[PDB]
């Protein structure tokens, strides 16, 4: 029973910091994973990467690896930093949560399994439009 | 003639690996076992192990368990013996022996021997 | 493209019935039948046997399944069978019978572990030629067979290509399904009970109070270190280290991995190497392990 | 981007574009323009909390079949874009959601 509410600047010139924080309201976080989704008008959803308690920050091999995700336990917030932005990157950004499950078909002693993440609870999402004006 | 040649080795430093060879001729090489024995200067003999060149099945004593490796290249009828993580008390002479000719059928004892190679170590130069 | 592997897809040129045409075909090869040639450092592979010896295929119109074979003596000779329940290997035998000739025998090839043998009676048997010297393998025969199930869950496909006028060449064209390792299962409680029985029987030859320990193979080959056998038309090599890993003094089954080879060199010789055609579908072999061979 | 026009009262079935190879796990998502995407089915047989039991999943037994989401008893609320998410064993880690489909109702 958790709700996430994001806040961002919206209009920002290219090649500066774009930080959209999604504040949390509900129970404490101990096992759930978190994820950010980008959606551009005309294209589908963009699974950019997920965050965990192991300081793991992996992303798509085609996103040039220029965005970083961070979580502060003091303020209990989650933020993202994406530098060198392009005016053609206007999109809506959702901050949601997800859970990891495993699927076994062979023998566990040899590692015949694989993981998969499912985003159960979502957020609201706001649209950011970047340009030189 | 039934005989076994070896290759002399130089003094090695502690913590190094030695390479011992043993080449036979005459009789068929893939029919009988082959043992390895050591002799310390001024002491008695001590058995190291035995290798079967027919199938590569080896068996060595517990004094050298986990420190010696024995191989075989039957394409040229030669054997090998490796040994790393040396010490100072391993200064001795090594021999490779077979049992090519004897009335009895048991594996022991062996009669024919080879030239032999004396291997010794030195801490410094 | 399995991210971080047992088999690899290889593509190569091949002739045709027409002596001038050259086709390009691809197949799947296991990792134990391929050796690099460059090493500095690109990927250019070749087979293992045709550096030293030649190779012949085993056209699949015949089978390798063992069948009973009776050895029957000619007219003029006879066979004598001993029926003692304490035949320690050498010496007289009170109960002697004369039979026309023997019963069926299954000439099954195996290493480190007998298979489909003959069960003992009322006890386990521990035989050898000389026990007091370390130069003779010791035979052990159980009194109750242990069940063992080997399986390769892959789903292979036979792909046939032409190699010349009137010839054919089979290969594993594709694996459809889930890439997984072929394994073999053995019951745990029965194995521990059998090991207890055999050590209790072996204690008679080495003092009434001694420590008995087991260890895995020494090493130095791919045929007498692992457990090697054949079934369903395929040759397996299942590691047996997970069995002789105990120490004796005074429903949760065990699993064992298995590798598969194709270009074998069985019946040790020179100038010969037997290819094995792939079997289509899945393989499942149940066996009665009964014997043991221990240095 | 692929439309599918099915009138009211007809039971439609939409499948995923990219087929799978081996052990399979498919997830379904629905997205309306302006709203938030909500999942429909996960693990190919499980039903989440807060969904009518009218969307029957595709059980994956005796591999050789395909994945397809059906709609039984369509209403005014079941008209949006659909997304299929594939996870298998012989492809590694899937990142993109792939192509999507759009459903339209008649009458
Ligand atoms: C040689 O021996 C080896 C040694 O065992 C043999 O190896 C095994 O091989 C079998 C088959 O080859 C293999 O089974 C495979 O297992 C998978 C997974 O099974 C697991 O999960 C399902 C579903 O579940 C989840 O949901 C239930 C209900 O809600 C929960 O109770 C459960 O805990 C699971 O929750 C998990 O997921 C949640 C997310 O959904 C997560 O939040 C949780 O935290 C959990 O992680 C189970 O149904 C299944 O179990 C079952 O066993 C029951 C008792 O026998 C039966 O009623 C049913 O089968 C029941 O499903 C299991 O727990 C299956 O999906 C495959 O179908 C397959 O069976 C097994 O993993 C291997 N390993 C072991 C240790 O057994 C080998 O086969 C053998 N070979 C030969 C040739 O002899
Ligand atoms: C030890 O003896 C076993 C006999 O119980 C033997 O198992 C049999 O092996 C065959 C070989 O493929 C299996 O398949 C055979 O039987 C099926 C029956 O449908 C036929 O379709 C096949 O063509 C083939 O003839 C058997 O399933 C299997 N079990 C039995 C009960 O027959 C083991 O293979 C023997 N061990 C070794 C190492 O050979
Ligand atoms: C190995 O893969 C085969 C190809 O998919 C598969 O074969 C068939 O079986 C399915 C399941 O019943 C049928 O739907 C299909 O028509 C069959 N096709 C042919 C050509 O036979 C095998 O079943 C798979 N192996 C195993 C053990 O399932
Ligand atoms: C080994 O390589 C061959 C050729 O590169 C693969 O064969 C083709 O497989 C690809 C899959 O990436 C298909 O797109 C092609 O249509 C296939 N045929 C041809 C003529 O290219 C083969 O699949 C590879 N092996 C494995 C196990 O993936
Ligand atoms: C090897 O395979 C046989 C054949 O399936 C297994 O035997 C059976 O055991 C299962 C469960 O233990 C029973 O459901 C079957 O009814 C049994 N059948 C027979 C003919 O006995 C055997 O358990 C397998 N071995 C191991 C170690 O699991
Ligand atoms: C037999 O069992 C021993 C038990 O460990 C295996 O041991 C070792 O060798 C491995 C690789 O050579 C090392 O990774 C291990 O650390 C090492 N362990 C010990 C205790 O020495 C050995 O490999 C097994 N032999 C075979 C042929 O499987
Ligand atoms: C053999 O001669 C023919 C003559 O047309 C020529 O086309 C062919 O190329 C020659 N052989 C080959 C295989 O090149
Ligand atoms: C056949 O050989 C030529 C050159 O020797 C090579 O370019 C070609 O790729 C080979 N065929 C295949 C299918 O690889
Ligand atoms: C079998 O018993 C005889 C009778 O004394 C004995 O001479 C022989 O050594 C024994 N052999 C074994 C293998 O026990
Ligand atoms: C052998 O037994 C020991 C006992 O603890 C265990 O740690 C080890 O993993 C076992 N070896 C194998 C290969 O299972
Ligand atoms: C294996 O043992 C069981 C139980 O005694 C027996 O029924 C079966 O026939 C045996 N297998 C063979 C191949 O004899």
């Amino acid at each position: 029973q958790v709700q996430l509410q994001e806040s961002g600047p919206g209009l920002v010139k290219p090649s500066e910091t774009l930080s959209v924080t999604c504040s949390v309201s509900g129970d404490s976080m101990n096992n759930y994973y978190w994820t950010w989704i980008r959606q551009s008008p005309g294209k589908g959803l963009e699974w950019i990467g997920y965050i965990s308690d192991r300081e793991s920050a992996t992303y798509n091999p085609s996103l040039n690896s220029r965005v970083v995700i961070s979580r502060d336990t003091s303020k209990n917030q989650l933020s993202l930093k994406l530098n060198s932005v392009t005016p053609a990157d206007t999109a809506v950004y959702y901050c949601a949560t997800a859970r990891r499950g495993q699927r076994i078909y062979g023998v566990v002693s040899f590692g015949e399994f694989f993981y998969y993440y499912s985003m159960d609870v979502w957020g609201k999402g706001t649209t950011v439009t970047v340009s030189s004006a | 003639q039934v005989q076994l040649v070896q290759s002399g080795a130089e003094v090695k430093k502690p913590g190094a690996s030695v390479k011992v060879s043993c080449k036979a001729s005459g009789y068929t090489f893939t029919g009988y076992y082959m043992h390895w024995v050591r002799q310390a200067p001024g002491q008695g003999l001590e058995w190291m192990g035995w290798i079967n060149p027919n199938s590569g099945g080896t068996n060595y004593a517990q004094k050298f368990q986990g420190r010696v490796t024995m191989t075989r290249d039957t394409s040229i009828s030669t054997a090998y013996m490796e040994l790393s993580r040396l010490r100072s008390d391993d200064t001795a002479v090594y021999y490779c022996a077979t049992q090519v000719k004897l009335d009895s059928s048991a594996g022991y004892p062996f009669d024919i021997w080879g030239q032999g190679t004396m291997v010794t170590v030195s801490s410094a130069s | 493209n399995i991210t971080d592997g047992e088999l690899k897809n290889c593509s190569f040129n091949m002739t045709t019935e027409l002596r001038d045409k050259r086709q390009k075909v691809h197949a799947l090869f296991y990792k134990l039948d391929i050796v690099p040639i460059n090493e500095n450092q690109n990927t250019s592979y070749r087979l293992i046997n045709c550096n030293t010896a030649a190779i012949t295929q085993a056209c699949p119109k015949v089978s390798f399944e063992p069948i009973p074979i009776h050895y029957c003596a000619p007219a003029g000779f006879a066979i004598l069978k001993c029926k003692d329940k304490k035949f320690n290997g050498t010496g007289p035998c009170p109960s002697v019978s004369t039979v026309q000739c023997t019963h069926g025998i299954k000439p099954v090839v195996s290493t480190q572990l007998l298979l489909n043998g003959s069960l003992a009676e009322e006890e386990v048997m521990i035989r050898s030629e000389d026990i007091r010297n370390n130069a003779k393998n010791i035979l052990v025969q159980f009194n109750t067979p242990v069940q063992i199930n080997c399986t390769r869950p892959n789903n292979n496909t036979r792909k046939s290509i032409r190699i010349g006028p009137g010839q054919w060449f089979y290969a594993t064209g594709d694996i459809i399904g889930d890439i997984r390792q072929a394994h073999c299962n053995v019951s745990k409680a029965t194995w521990n009970e059998t090991l207890g029985k055999v050590v209790k029987q072996l204690r008679k030859h080495f003092g009434n109070n001694t420590i008995i320990r087991f260890a895995n193979s020494s090493g130095g080959d791919l045929e007498v270190t692992t457990h090697s056998f054949n079934c369903g038309g395929e040759f397996f090599y299942c590691d047996t280290s997970g069995l002789f890993n105990s120490t004796w003094i005074s429903n949760d089954s065990i699993t064992l991995p298995c590798r598969i080879k194709q270009i074998i060199n069985m019946w040790q010789r020179i100038g010969q190497a037997m290819y094995a055609p792939p079997i289509q579908g899945v393989i499942r072999c149940v066996s009665n392990i009964t014997g043991l061979i221990l240095t | 981007v692929r439309p599918l026009s099915v009138a009211l009262g007809e039971t439609a079935r939409i499948s995923c574009g990219r087929q799978a190879l081996g052990s399979r796990a498919v997830q379904w998502y629905q997205h309306r323009p302006g709203q938030a995407p909500i999942l429909l089915i996960y693990n190919n047989q499980d039903r989440p909390s807060g969904i009518p039991e009218r969307f029957s999943g595709t059980p994956d037994i005796n591999f050789g079949t395909r994945a397809t989401l059906t709609i039984s008893g369509v209403e005014a609320g079941d008209e949006a874009d659909y997304y299929c998410h594939m996870w298998d064993s012989r492809s590694g880690f899937s990142w993109s959601f792939g192509g999507a489909t759009r459903l339209t109702v008649l009458g």
